DNA sequence: CGATGTCTCTAGACAGCTGC
DNA sequence: GCAGCTGTCTAGAGACATCGAT
């Protein structure tokens, strides 16, 4: 049934963008997304629709919204089921870097290209905003996973530290990203908040120190802090330019854009101090890897007052 | 008859309105064998926004007077009103001095309960009830102890040792009170309450 | 058993929808193997759907329809203590009468005496000039007319 | 030292908090008059923060860390809104004000960056608190500027980690 | 406890930039 | 010659962050 689905989509979506009718794609795409639930686990065309999506993904280049957001959701609901997801996710999140800016706008991304579907316009919130999303599903799981894993404790620790490793590769790939002003930014913020809430990881490994534990401590020493407080740096002046837009009270528009850098920060050092807690129980100095806090001060222009 | 009429016909806002603002200044006025098919008709059949103030006005009305438990069945048959009379009593104890029919109310709403325990928990750490009303609640209102119902009010001692031990004490008294009265089957039952406390638990409630 | 059924209604109000699930499944269980405990399981099941009509209580009906499908003489030998529910016109009789008349329907058709319980409540029913008891009222005719069945 | 250095913040600090909280220009004539009781409170402030250098003992520290948070974010809470419809009314003695409350709390970051440089678990329990509210003040300084629509006369800049009175 | 405002957007319109 | 066509502006609707204390 998918398959003649599967061609009219194919013949659809080769067609000219004169020729696209939005709404026929958007109700095939769903369709799929509804008849691919029902398909058995213990197929193999369940392998070749996969790799059909995926290499549909790689090859079309369209630049419909709704359409990119719905085929995205399709191959999100079904490598959930079959394998971990982080793998789909830094490979976009490959592309979104490359794609769009850097945070620091000084050295220049390989104009590398993982997906055709992320062009100039796909990288604006329509992606940004459900790579996010699957992300914070994964991190939703692996709290449950670090619950129970608070001889089978083993094989536990093993997927959390490989996953949270490539997860932590995909923020790092993600968070260097020169994200647009809006929502885009806030999602990001907030989800880098929950990922180091890696302290819970750490918190309970203070009762036991394994290799694999302090690598991961390093690559996120490496890969995360460094990397977040460049990110404030520049949130800062993409509000500014975002504010002088106003009626062109303001309080709502300050309080707002501004609400999660605190919170972000409070978020590094409970994570940075519960380092510290392990760092002299488990007899090893884990922090010659990361680097000293950076904080931020002011100096009001009253020279430019008015 | 006007209202058991009105009861059996069908409801239209507008005249709905003017005629049961009309009702409400004329429910206290009659005798207490009278008015309770008014407050009946006005729970079954009438609900609003406005009624979270309608309620309080029956409660100024009832507020003297205070076998009539046809009330009790009236405010049984619908359960919105009886939100309605959680959140007016919020704030009727945060300005009136815990009259005895708010706790009667209370017992009874929280027999048909998280959002009635939660606000007995505000107003443990608020005002604490001066119960002597209930005192004389349990003295002259004993048809309706039915210990099933306070069971939960005493064993709400048990989150209120947590801080506040005073309103332990006032619980202890309350159960107190209750026990001698009548029911010798809640009697024994309230005894096994209390062997259970001194069993299970720490040396304070024991 | 049946105390933790209870409670896991009461506690309902999807983990929430899996709760029902489980309650209804092991009421039914311990309703269809326990012989001397069916009339409890019975009380408490049409004690419990009184006064619950905020949260979603198709459960209810549909474990009653399950259980005296399975078992309808269990209502007799609790002396047919359903007609005391016949107030439910008032509370929310949307869809809860259809299916509680939908599982009533055979032991409303073999015992008469309910049966004229319920012609006569929903003879004082119908000429109330309420709109939700004539709507109540017509529910009810829907489904009397085919709980007698002379067509062949 | 140590007692006195805690009872006189603790007392600072419920003296600041007990100053009649946010008002919207509600009255004439006062917007000027508790300006002044802030001034000389972070007038205190700056001094007992100066006497920290002096004193590294670890009570110290401990005392100063969690009395410093109380205290900024008291005037976060408190303050803050008396300034926000103040600034229209008196520009320079606020601003001043403002300088006053800069020069007093950038130390605050460096008695944290010490606390986690000797990794004292007893002393580094208060320091994300501290920072966050500090951050807080930091953008809140910004609100105030928005009420009054001067938007181009912030700066937010990169402060420089030093050790106590030192470098680094 | 959670009603509410803020925001990505998809289209339509009549109105500015094509034209005429 | 003022007849043609070409697009940001505005209202629809739906999802989210904090919205503001119960």
């Amino acid at each position: 049934q998918i398959r003649q689905f599967q061609r009219s989509l194919v013949n659809q979506l080769s067609s000219a963008e004169d020729d696209f009718n939005s709404k026929e794609t958007q109700l095939l795409i769903t369709i799929l997304s509804t008849l691919s639930k029902l398909l058995d686990p213990g197929s193999q065309q369940f392998l070749q629709f996969l790799t059909w999506t995926v290499k549909i993904c790689k090859e079309n280049a369209l630049e419909d919204l709704s359409c990119c957001k719905g085929l995205l959701t399709l191959l999100f609901s079904l490598h959930v089921l079959y394998k971990s997801p982080v793998s789909l996710l830094r490979e976009l999140a490959q592309d979104i870097h490359a794609c769009l800016g850097d945070i620091d706008q000084d050295v220049e991304i390989e104009s590398r290209s993982h997906f055709a579907i992320v062009n100039v316009k796909t990288a604006a919130p329509t992606v940004c905003l459900l790579v996010l999303g699957q992300a914070d599903k994964v991190l939703e799981e692996v709290d449950w996973l670090i619950k129970r894993l608070t001889n089978q404790t083993q094989a536990l620790e093993k997927g959390v530290i490989l996953q949270l490793g490539t997860l932590l590769t995909v923020f790092h790939e993600l968070v260097q990203t020169a994200l647009p002003a809006g929502s885009c930014v806030d999602s990001l913020l907030r989800s880098l908040s929950k990922t180091y809430a890696l302290t819970s990881l750490i918190k309970h490994y203070i009762q036991a120190v394994p290799g694999r534990l302090e690598k991961l401590v390093k690559l996120s020493g490496s890969h995360l802090t460094p990397q977040c407080y460049s990110f404030i740096t520049y949130v800062q002046n993409i509000h500014s330019e975002s504010l002088s837009f106003a009626e062109e009270t303001v309080m709502a528009k300050v309080l707002r854009d501004t609400k999660p850098i605190p919170n972000l920060i409070f978020a590094i050092e409970q994570y940075e101090k519960f380092l510290i807690h392990l760092s002299k129980k488990s007899k090893v100095n884990l922090m010659q890897y990361m680097k000293l806090s950076t904080s931020r001060d002011f100096r009001i222009n009253a020279s430019m007052l008015d | 008859p006007i209202l058991d009429a009105l009861s059996r016909l069908d409801l239209d806002a507008e005249l709905l309105a003017k005629v049961r603002q009309s009702a409400m200044t004329i429910v206290p006025s009659v005798k207490l064998e009278d008015l309770p098919v008014v407050i009946k008709f006005i729970l079954h059949n009438v609900k609003a926004a406005d009624a979270v103030e309608v309620i309080s006005d029956l409660r100024k009305s009832l507020d003297l007077s205070s076998l009539f438990d046809v009330i009790k069945l009236a405010v049984r048959f619908q359960k919105d009103v009886s939100e309605a009379w959680i959140k007016a009593i919020e704030n009727s104890t945060s300005v009136s001095d815990h009259k005895v029919l708010d706790l009667i109310v209370l017992l009874l709403i929280h027999s048909t309960r998280k959002q009635t325990e939660k606000v007995l928990r505000s107003k443990i750490r608020l005002g604490c009830m001066p119960e002597q009303l209930m005192q004389n609640a349990f003295q002259n209102h004993s048809m309706v102890i039915k210990d099933f119902f306070p069971s939960i009010l005493s064993l709400a001692q048990t989150f209120l040792h947590s801080a506040h031990p005073a309103v332990v004490s006032f619980g202890s008294c309350m159960y107190k009170q209750a026990f001698a009265v009548f029911d010798s089957y809640c009697q024994q039952e309230v005894v096994c309450a209390l062997v259970t406390h001194v069993c299970s638990g720490n040396e304070t409630e024991l | 058993l049946v105390d933790l059924g209870f409670s896991l209604m009461e506690s309902y109000e999807m983990p929430a929808q899996q709760a029902c699930k489980l309650g209804a499944s092991i009421l039914l269980e311990t309703f269809k193997v326990h012989e001397p405990i069916r009339s409890d399981i019975l009380e408490q099941v049409l004690n419990r759907v009184l006064t619950k009509a905020a949260s979603p209580v198709s459960h209810f009906i549909d474990l009653l329809s399950n259980i005296v499908v399975s078992a309808p003489l269990v209502l007799q030998n609790s002396s047919s203590r359903v007609t005391e529910t016949f107030d439910n016109l008032s509370f929310l009789p949307i869809d809860t009468v259809q299916g509680l008349l939908r599982a009533v329907q055979p032991l409303l058709k073999v015992s008469m005496s309910v049966r004229d319980s319920l012609i006569l409540v929903l003879q004082k029913a119908i000429f109330s000039r309420q709109l939700d008891a004539r709507k109540a009222a017509v529910a009810g005719f829907l489904l009397l007319l085919r709980n007698f069945k002379i067509l062949g | 030292f140590p007692v006195f250095f805690r009872v006189m913040m603790a007392q600072l600090e419920s003296s600041v908090k007990s100053i009649p909280a946010g008002k919207p220009s509600d009255s004439g004539e006062v917007q000027l008059e508790k300006l002044l009781k802030w001034n000389i409170a972070v007038r205190n402030f700056h001094i007992l923060i100066n006497l920290v250098k002096v004193f590294d003992s670890r009570p110290v520290l401990s005392i100063c860390l969690k009395y410093g948070r109380l205290f900024v974010e008291a005037f976060l809470k408190l303050a803050m809104p008396l300034l926000d419809h103040s600034f229209k009314k008196h520009r320079d003695d606020v601003q001043s004000l403002l300088k006053t409350l800069q020069l007093s709390t950038r130390q605050l970051h460096h008695m944290c960056g010490h606390s986690k440089i000797h990794q004292d678990l007893g002393l580094t329990n208060h320091v994300p608190l501290l920072k966050k509210s500090l951050e807080q003040f930091v953008y809140r300084v910004k609100a105030m500027l928005a009420f009054n629509h001067c938007q181009e006369a912030f700066w937010v800049g990169v402060l420089k980690n030093r050790d106590l009175q030192g470098e680094e």
